[PDB]
Formats: structure tokens, C-alpha cells, sequence
């Protein structure tokens, strides 16, 4: 079966051209997500350094206060093939755009475990000198 | 056979990527559900921080 | 001759395989990007906010060593 | 631990204080009580699957805490409330979003206020069906995010205003919209090849023009030939052009069928081109 | 530094005082002073990886916190204990999340509830195996996360449920809940891709319905040919339904296996397809 | 309730006290109390888009805290005040900028710096057209990103840098910029695809190069036809720098031409592509 | 604005007080002061891009933070230390982050422990090559995430060892190392796809057996031939298994000739195929 096998596999190449392009109109939702991700990171982090101080100042306060089938077949492919200057458009912006974030959400989780605890420090050194 | 194992492995190069996006891609996942819990346990505190630095104000000021 | 034919059957196929796998670890990453999307937006939310019950908190703790 | 109880004790304390009870000082640290009762209250009803209870409780504690002066955790609140009244059974949900947002624009918080504003014009539109107010709402707010450099969640807004503009027969409108937000997305690399679609969809919107408005917004266009996206666009356009200046809605209802192939057409696709269906063959009895 | 003496004196110090020791005030700072001390020494427990020996520390530490007045940091400690004992050899990992949901529960705090509760009912599976509780558990949660308007997670958790549903005979209930984890997909243009893959799942579960429960759910799906995302769905579903109506085992045999052609077959498909296998051989002999 | 009565109020508070209003302690509570007035001003300004008011009330809102000694959430709103004055009408949309980076600089914080200082060239570019100075913060500000070990964000800005190095004449610093980028990117399997494009476009930047720097470049490159990605690279390269060894303006024209359908020329590639078809011109007359 | 001046300065206050200047109290008030200096002083180091200075600088300020007692933000010191002599051009980039694990190791806070030890390996491997010390930090590190239940992270650290296990000639240990990370990866269909590679590579790793093994890892792989994935897994290690068992070395690296078509061989990869088609002529030209 020739062109049963040469027309099914290229029935499906053309199944195909739309999948990486569907594939990729959904990647670019992950460009634009993982761009506007990164945005409202960047004031978590500014909402992070701008406690790190507070607290500083907080807890020195306390302690002042304690004291053409096969032509157009490539084109198909051809076109599948292109998209990979799309899927290289975001595998690689966004996957160091993850290194970046993560290396500074663990700072960011850090100083938020930290002032959680000078915070009960502050509290129970409070405490005793209350009203 | 020409286009075919041309376009043959275009593709089996493309789907490494993807094993790799995969997986960067769930890491953080679980990452930022740590946040998630400790920058929340955090204000938790802050709750008290707010009252406590109040009890402080009014002993002081 | 079906020897050639047939030969470039067996390598489309199997082109066709490898492809429709790779695209399914496309869909499943739009999927994987969504939840996160939405699981950042309540983290965000939380910490914003947690340092606006804080900067109240400071702005007092400096007006009470004054 | 009983809701109905704490409702009646934060009551009994939410009033400015006065007599004996003021002493010498008092009214937010008598307030905020009542506040986080109605919250505990509001805890237990969305517990107790009372929703409709929880919300009303926690637009209570809401509502008295601005009677602290703290919109902030206020209009917080008045989002939980929304939580609320959104996964329940009676209405408000609208109300205290729009309490939300009077608070966190006024407050200055634009970027959140924008995060409420999208969600509202998206209630506005899925459940009351006040398209009016509702591309109001996405406009307002992608100005805001206009404002904040975000220009992604911007477009995205701006997207939903036009797509229900033309609608609402603002083919016009509509165009423009998709010019402007199409001149700022190419300066944006991470979106030229969706900026297809946008011309495609202001070529697609006519205002009743019987001139080439869309001949010239094709033109307009850049594309060259061997394009892998392009091909999803103009290309298709100009036959739907030519069968248009020729009155043949026989060419244009094959090339709709046709291209709903290598494209296929959402909802919004069909209902234009229905619209564009009409016009020739009411060219044609006329 | 020692484990043990830590112990030793976190106990030694964990006492309501009274009479001489007490003088006039009693002391929440000794009770936490306890706390940090079982804290530090389930900590090197974990470090010569005892687990065993730091679960039961931290869970010390932890029912101490709460006789002081913190159950919140106390709660991440009972998480801390579950972390133990789970990638430990003993159990308490249950009890200590039931303990530390009962806290963030009580507390307002439901994102978080749920974030462990999904753990738990992960547990109560890959671990107890009760799945009968843990589908329980994966549904009360995402209760919590459809009430945060988190649909994602409020889905991940659904499919949790119907997922191990059917593979509890429970099919109907099953389709149930892929039908509304369908309907509060398509709002949003970003799970239409996923969409179809629910209606396949719901389409082949079948509670011993003698008719065509599927064939109804299979043209009530918007499929187009053109869409070849679709052809990853319904277009075999058909093709099972005619050979289920003809109790031709052959057929549906057959057109699996060409469908493991195009589409490769997961362990739960596989599983249910052999199913619907037997519910024709065995409606054949029978 | 009007900016005017706030912007004057503010300007009536913000002075250090004297007499009996300063009995012992002024402190910056006043001055801070100012920064809250003139920020609730810009705010309602910000509203109105009008603006420039908003901007440069922020400026003043800015200054004022500067004298309250808080650096960091002055510079932030130093910040607020660029986002204003740049999608404004007036300028100072990069003075306001300037100040907001001597801030984080002085401060230590050059991560949010390097944040600030490509949007900085990105004004200097997009605006102002000084493009010599735009480079100068493209490059030192992958300075900063390259230190904080961000690899990423690095090589995001000395794209930058080559990118408009090339547009000035600057090949063979282009070049060059092109190979350390590419270097600092084959230690990571995770640009391996993008670094073609690099060899691509660093073999084109010629600075009127006549050996075979290009062909040693190409060479450097390890390409495989079965490397399929490869195509979108040298494959051209080769055959325009035959073209371009055999002094035919025609068959480089043709080879532009033939490229253009596999893959689409950018701005960049084009400007650039004819500058060597007038290389080839030029060395005709020869 | 003079570092010199800083240094001297920060030395003169940096020492426990004594005499009249103790008096009653003494000590963090000063210390940290010194601290501030010293990190003001890395700061312009750093802006100078000395960084040897600065990573010196941060040194001093990092310790005596450890001599006032706040290890957090100390070891973070010492982290900023590592990113500058990292950057820098002298060594100690390896004992900063030694400093910096110790503390965040015995604080309790180990996701991050393991979050710099990754990096520390990757450092002690890039760079001193010491390959002994840096495996024995991928492990522990990997002991820790598979602590925290973070499998994935776990996963990535076991490859980065096992892969470096097999180029020091442990290969059985890195197979068994496949073996773990094999079984440990199909409780989540999210990693169905990854589970080749690891097959491949545990089959490749030969301890120098005189059969199987292998080819009863390839057995014990489940692979379903109208696969598609799988088809870069074992059908070629089936073929590569006979190329051993029979003293070939030509239908072995002829085979790998042809693989290296359809899937491009990493460094990886070759290095070990090579190792084997060495035994392979050892056991041949013998």
C-alpha cells in the first residue's frame, strides 16, 4: 500500500503542522505567563528586602525601649521545523528566567522564616515589659 | 528517504527540550508551594508583631 | 520498487511517533504553567499585603521610641 | 464557638464608645473586636457550607473595619466575601468586588486593583450578561496595566474589550482597539507571531463600510511568503475580499469551508463571518 | 549537644510551676523554652537520619507550643513531624497532618488545609492504600481550593478523585465529575487543549449503563475534523461504541490497537479498555 | 480630597519645627507624614492620567522621604515616579531613573539595579536615540547580572550590547561579544539550539574582514545536516561566503532570497545583509 | 567612599571591649557596626570589580556577623562572599559556601543546605576536579531533598551523581544509582517519558561483566514496539548488547554510527560507547 503509507504518515505530518503550532500558540501563553510570573516576583522581592529592613529597625527600636506533494509536504514540515526558532524563543528566555526566580525565592523564603522568628523573639521580650 | 531522515530526528531534538522544560517547569512547582507555606506562616506572626508592637506603644509612649 | 517505498513508509511512521509524544509533553506543560499561574497569584497576594501589615506595623514601632 | 452567638456579641461592641465604657480612651481597639468576630463567624459559616451567611458575616467585619480606618485589610475582606458570595448561592459577589476595588484604587494599589477588575468584568459577562459594564471594566483596567509597564496583562485585556466589542456590532471600535494593540505588540518580539490573528480579526470587522477599509488594513500588513504563520492570516483575507467586490457569496462560503482546515474557526470567527455572509447576498437581492 | 539530654531537660522544664518555683507569675517562656529544645534535638535526629527518633521530638516540641499560645508555627512543626515520619519507617505521619489541619483549619486558613490535604489523601494511597478515604479526602479539598477560586488545583484534585474512581468500579460517579471538571474548563481557552481527554475518560467510563450513556457524551462533544487535536479523542470513542453495540469483541480489540498506533495507551486507559473488553466477551458467553 | 489642598498641606508640615511645636523632638515623622500627603496626591493624579502631575508629586513625595533617611522605599518611589513621567507626556522619565539607580547602586542592591538599568538603555534606545549610551548600561548592566551569577538575564542584555554594536559600525566588537556569549553558553546543554543563531550572526558581522574569519567560524561550528537545527545557521553562511569569494553581487542576492523561505530575516539580518552586498559591490570595481 | 579608610576604621571597633570602655556593657552594638563597614568596603570592591577585595571584604563582615550572633543573615554574608570570589579571579569560593553550609546545615535549614551544596559540587567538579568530594556532595545533598519529599530535585542530583559515577569508572554503582531513580520516577505519569534514558543508561554502565546484566535490564524494561519514545531506549542497546557478547568491534560502532542519526549522541554517551568499544578490541587484540 504505497500511497496508503505515503499519504497517512503525511495525513498525519499535516495532523502535525497544526499541533506544533497549536502547541505553540500555547506555548506562548507560557512566554507571556512566565514573563508576567516574573513580573509581580519583582515586588515580592522588593516586599522582601522592604521587611528585612523594618525588622532591623523594629528590633533595635525594642532594645532602646527595654532600656508538489511532497514540495508542499516539506513545507508542512518545514514549517514544524521552523517553529522551532519559536519553541527555542521560550525554552530558553523563561528556563533561565526560572534560575534567576528560584535562586531568589529562597532568599526570599529565608528572610521570611527570619523575621517570623525575630518577631516572636521581639514579642516575648515584650511581653514581660508590658503594660 | 532524503527529507524523510531529514525531518526524521528535526524533531527527535525537539522533544530533549521538552524533557527538560517538563521538569524545569515542575521544580518550581513545588518550590513555590514551599513559599507558599512559610511566606503566609510568616504575616501569621506578623499578626501578633502588630498587637505586640502595639502593647509596646502603649508602656512607652 | 516496493523495497524503496516501502522503506520510506517505515521511516515516516516512525517519524510520526516520535512527534505526536513530543507534542503531548507540550500540552501537559500549558497545563503544568496554568496551575503554578494561579498557585503564585495567592502567593503574591499574601506576601504583598503581608508587608503592608508590616510597614503598619514598623511605622508604630518607630513612632514608639520617639 | 457558636456563629450566631459571636454575630450578637460583636454587635453588642461595635459602638463608638462613650460614658463609663469609653473611660478615657477608646473606639478602634473596640471596632477591630467585633471585626475579627464576624470574621470568626464567617470562618465557621463557609464551614458549615452557610456560604450566603459567610458572606454576608464577613461584608460585617468589612464594613466595620473601615469604621477602624484600615481599608487594607478591608478591602481584603471584602474579596473573601466575594470568595464567598461567588461559590454560594445568593448575589452580592458584584457588590463587594466593586467595594474591593473603590478601596485598593483609591488606596493607590492599581496593580491589584486590576487583578479585581479583571475578575469582575469577567462575572459581569459570564453571569449577569451586562456586556456594558463589563468592557467598561476590562478598558479601565487595561489602562491600569498600561500604567504598570504590564504591557502583557494590558493586551490581554484590551483583547477581551474589542472580541466583545464586535459584538456589540463595534465593528468600528473594534478595529481600532486591534490597531493599537497591535502597534504595541510589535516592539514586543514574544508576540509578532500572534499579532497575525489581531489584523486578521480588524480586517474581518466591518462598520457597514462598502469601501476596501479592510483591502487596505491587508496591505497594511507585513508578509512576504514562505511564512509558516502567515499563513494563518491575510492569506485567506484577500480571497475573502475578492468575493466580496464581486458579490459572489458562493467563493466566500467555500473559502470559509475551506480554510476552516489548515484554521480552524472559533466561535467568534463564525459569528463576523455570518455577518459578512449576509451583507453580499443582501447586496444581491437589492 | 546530645539528643537525649536536650530531652532530658525540655522535660525537665516543661511544667506549669507553682508554690516556690512559680514565685507570682507562671512562665510561657519556659514551656517554649522546651519547645526549642525538643526543636534542636529532633533536629539532629534528622541529621543521622534517626527519623523515627525526630518525628516523635518534633511532635514534642509541637504539643508543647500549643500549651504555650502559637498554633501557627506549632502547626508547621506537626508538618515538620509528618515530613518525618513519612520519609521514616514508622507511621504517625497521619496523625500528625490531621493535626496540623485541624489547626490551619480552625485558624482561617484553607489554602493551606488543603495544600496538606492533598498530601494526606496522597498518603492514604500510595502508603495505607484506604483509597475509600483518601478519594474523601482529595474531594474535601478541592472543596477548599474551589472556594479560593483556585481552579487549578480545585481540578488536579478532582481528577485525583474520579481518576481512582473508576478504578473503584465507581464509573458514573466518575463521568459525574468529569463532567463538571469539563464544564469549568472550557470557560477558560487555556484547558480546551486538555478538554478532550476528559470527555474521552468520561465517554469509556461506564456504570454498567446498557445503552449509549457515551454515545450521547460523544456528539455533545465539539469536535472538527480539521482539529486534530480532537482526533486524540472521540473519533476512536465512536468506533468503541459500535463495536460495544454489537458485542464484537473483535472490533473493539482491533481498533484499540490501531489506536495504540497514533495515540499510546496509558496504564488507566489500558486498564478500563480491557474493562469494556470483558463487558462484551462476557455479555457474548453469557 | 483635593491634590492641590494636599500638595499645600504638605509643603506647610514639611519643615523641621522650632519653638514649642519642636519642644524636644521634631523627629522625621513630620517629613514622612509630607511623603504620605504628596503620594496620596500623585495618586489621584496617577487617576486622572494626568500624569505629569503625578510624577512629579511623586518626585517631591520622593525628595521629601529622602530627608526622612529611608533610601530604599524612596528610590522605590523614585521608581513610581519614572513609570509615571515615561508613559506620560513630559520627560525626566530618565532622570527620575538616574536617581532611583544611584540609590540601589549605593546601596548594594544590584539586582534590582541591573532591573533598572535595562529599562534604562531600553528608554535611552526606544526614545532618545543614544544608542552610544544605551550600550554603555546594556553592557555594564550584564556586568552586574553576570556577577549575581544570572547567567540568563547576562546574556539578555549583551545580546543587547552586539545587537546594536553591529548597527554601529562596531563588527568586530560585535563579533567578538558573539563569541564570549557563545563560550559562557555551550558549559550549558541548555542553549544549545540558541547558540547557532549566535555563530550566525557573528559570521555575518563582518568588519571588513577578507581572510575566512567567517569560514573559520563556520568551521569552529560543529554542524551535522542531521543536526537539523544547524540549517538555520551555516548552511547559508557557507554558501554567502562563496557568494561573497566569488565576488557575485547575484548569486548572494539570490542566496538572501532563497533564506527568506526557510527562515524570515529580521531587521538586523537585512541591514546587515546589504552592507555586505555593498562589500561585494565595491570589491567588483576591484 | 574610601574602602581603606572603612577597613582601618571597621578594624579599630571590631574587638570586645575592655577597661572603661565595657564599663557594664559591651559587645554587638559594636561588632555589628564593623560589619556594616566591612560590607560598605565589598560594596565599592565591587563596583571597582576587584572583587578579590570585595569576597575578602564580605569575609571579614561575614565572621565578626558570626561574632554578634544573627548565623542567618552571616551565612547569607558568607553566600554573597562565594558569588564574588566565584566572579573573582582567586580561589576560597569553595570555603565561603563550606561556611555557609555549616550554618544554614546546624540552624535546621537544610532545603537550602542541599539548595548551595548542589552548587558547591557543581564547583569542587567544574573547577578543582575534585570529582571524589564533589559526588559525595551531590549524594548528601540529594539525601536532603529526598528528605524534604522534593523528589525531582532529589532526581536531578542522583543523574548529576550516577553520570559522574560512570566516567570514574564506578559503573555498577551508577546502574544501581539508574535503578533507584528508575523505580522512584513511574509512581508519576508526568515522568513516563524520562523513564528511558535512565534503561539506557543503566544498560550502558558496564562493571566489566562477562554478560547480562544488561541484558536482563533490558528485559526487565516494559517497552511497547509501536512505541515511539522508546524507540531511543532499548532496541539499540539490544543490538549494542550482541555487538558485546560477540567480539565485534564493527557492528557495535557501526551501530552507534547509524544511532547517531536519528538521535545525536552527547559527550555523555560517546565517552562511555567508546569505554565499551575498548573492551570490546582488549578482549579482541588480545
Amino acid at each position: 500500500r504505497a500511497d496508503q503509507l505515503a499519504d497517512e504518515s503525511l495525513e498525519s505530518t499535516r495532523r502535525m503542522l497544526q499541533l506544533v503550532e497549536e502547541s505553540k500558540d500555547a506555548g506562548i501563553r507560557t512566554l507571556v505567563m512566565l514573563d508576567e510570573q516574573g513580573e509581580q516576583l519583582d515586588r515580592v522581592e522588593e516586599g522582601m528586602n522592604h521587611i528585612n529592613q523594618d525588622m532591623k529597625e523594629a528590633e533595635k527600636n525594642l532594645k532602646d525601649l527595654g532600656k508538489a506533494r511532497e514540495n508542499e509536504m516539506d513545507e508542512n514540515l518545514e514549517q514544524v521545523s521552523g517553529i522551532i526558532g519559536n519553541l527555542r524563543h521560550m525554552a530558553l528566555d523563561m528556563g533561565n528566567e526560572i534560575d534567576t526566580q528560584n535562586r531568589q525565592i529562597d532568599r526570599i523564603m529565608e528572610k521570611a522564616d527570619s523575621n517570623k522568628t525575630r518577631i516572636d523573639e521581639a514579642n516575648q521580650r515584650a511581653t514581660k515589659m508590658l503594660g | 528517504n532524503r527529507r524523510l531522515q531529514q525531518t526524521q530526528a528535526q524533531v527527535d531534538e525537539v522533544v530533549d527540550i521538552m524533557r527538560v522544560n517538563v521538569d524545569k517547569v515542575l521544580e518550581r512547582d513545588q518550590k513555590l508551594s514551599e513559599l507558599d507555606d512559610r511566606a503566609d506562616a510568616l504575616q501569621a506572626g506578623a499578626s501578633q508583631f502588630e498587637t505586640s508592637a502595639a502593647k509596646l506603644k502603649r508602656k512607652y509612649w | 520498487a516496493l523495497s524503496e517505498i516501502e522503506t520510506r513508509h517505515s521511516e515516516i511512521i516512525k517519524l510520526e511517533n516520535s512527534i505526536r509524544e513530543l507534542h503531548d509533553m507540550f500540552m501537559d506543560m500549558a497545563m503544568l504553567v496554568e496551575s503554578q499561574g494561579e498557585m503564585i497569584d495567592r502567593i503574591e497576594y499574601n506576601v504583598e499585603h503581608a508587608v503592608d501589615y508590616v510597614e503598619r506595623a514598623v511605622s508604630d514601632t518607630k513612632k514608639a521610641v520617639k | 464557638a457558636e456563629a450566631m452567638a459571636l454575630l450578637a456579641e460583636a454587635e453588642r461592641k461595635v459602638k463608638n464608645s462613650q460614658s463609663f465604657f469609653s473611660g478615657l480612651f477608646g473606639g478602634s481597639s473596640k471596632i477591630e473586636e467585633a471585626c475579627e468576630i464576624y470574621a470568626r463567624a464567617a470562618n465557621m459559616f463557609k464551614m458549615a457550607k452557610n456560604w450566603s451567611a459567610a458572606g454576608n458575616a464577613f461584608c460585617q467585619a468589612a464594613q466595620l473595619h473601615l469604621q477602624l480606618q484600615s481599608k487594607h485589610d478591608a478591602a481584603t475582606c471584602f474579596v473573601d466575601a466575594g470568595n464567598a458570595f461567588k461559590k454560594a448561592d445568593p448575589q452580592e459577589a458584584i457588590n463587594c468586588l466593586m467595594r474591593a476595588i473603590e478601596i485598593y484604587t483609591d488606596m493607590g494599589r492599581f496593580t491589584i486593583a486590576a487583578k479585581h477588575h479583571i475578575s469582575i468584568a469577567e462575572i459581569y459577562e459570564t453571569e449577569l450578561v451586562d456586556v456594558e459594564k463589563a468592557i467598561a471594566h476590562y478598558e479601565q483596567s487595561a489602562d491600569y496595566y498600561k500604567g504598570e509597564e504590564s504591557n502583557s496583562s494590558a493586551n490581554k485585556c484590551l483583547l477581551k474589550v474589542a472580541g466583545y466589542a464586535a459584538q456589540l456590532e463595534q465593528y468600528q471600535k473594534a478595529i481600532d482597539i486591534y490597531e493599537q494593540v497591535g502597534t504595541s505588540a510589535m516592539d514586543s518580539p514574544l508576540l509578532k507571531y500572534s499579532a497575525k490573528d489581531y489584523f486578521f480579526k480588524a480586517a474581518l470587522c466591518h462598520f457597514c463600510i462598502d469601501m476596501l477599509n479592510a483591502k487596505l488594513a491587508v496591505q497594511k500588513y507585513e508578509e512576504l511568503f514562505p511564512a509558516f504563520s502567515d499563513s494563518r492570516e491575510c492569506k485567506l483575507m484577500k480571497k475573502l475580499l475578492e468575493a466580496h467586490e464581486e458579490q459572489n457569496v458562493d467563493s466566500y462560503t467555500e473559502s470559509v469551508k475551506e480554510y476552516d482546515s489548515i484554521s480552524r474557526l472559533d466561535q467568534w470567527l463564525t459569528t463576523m463571518l455570518l455577518r459578512i455572509k449576509k451583507t453580499i447576498q443582501g447586496d444581491e437581492e437589492d
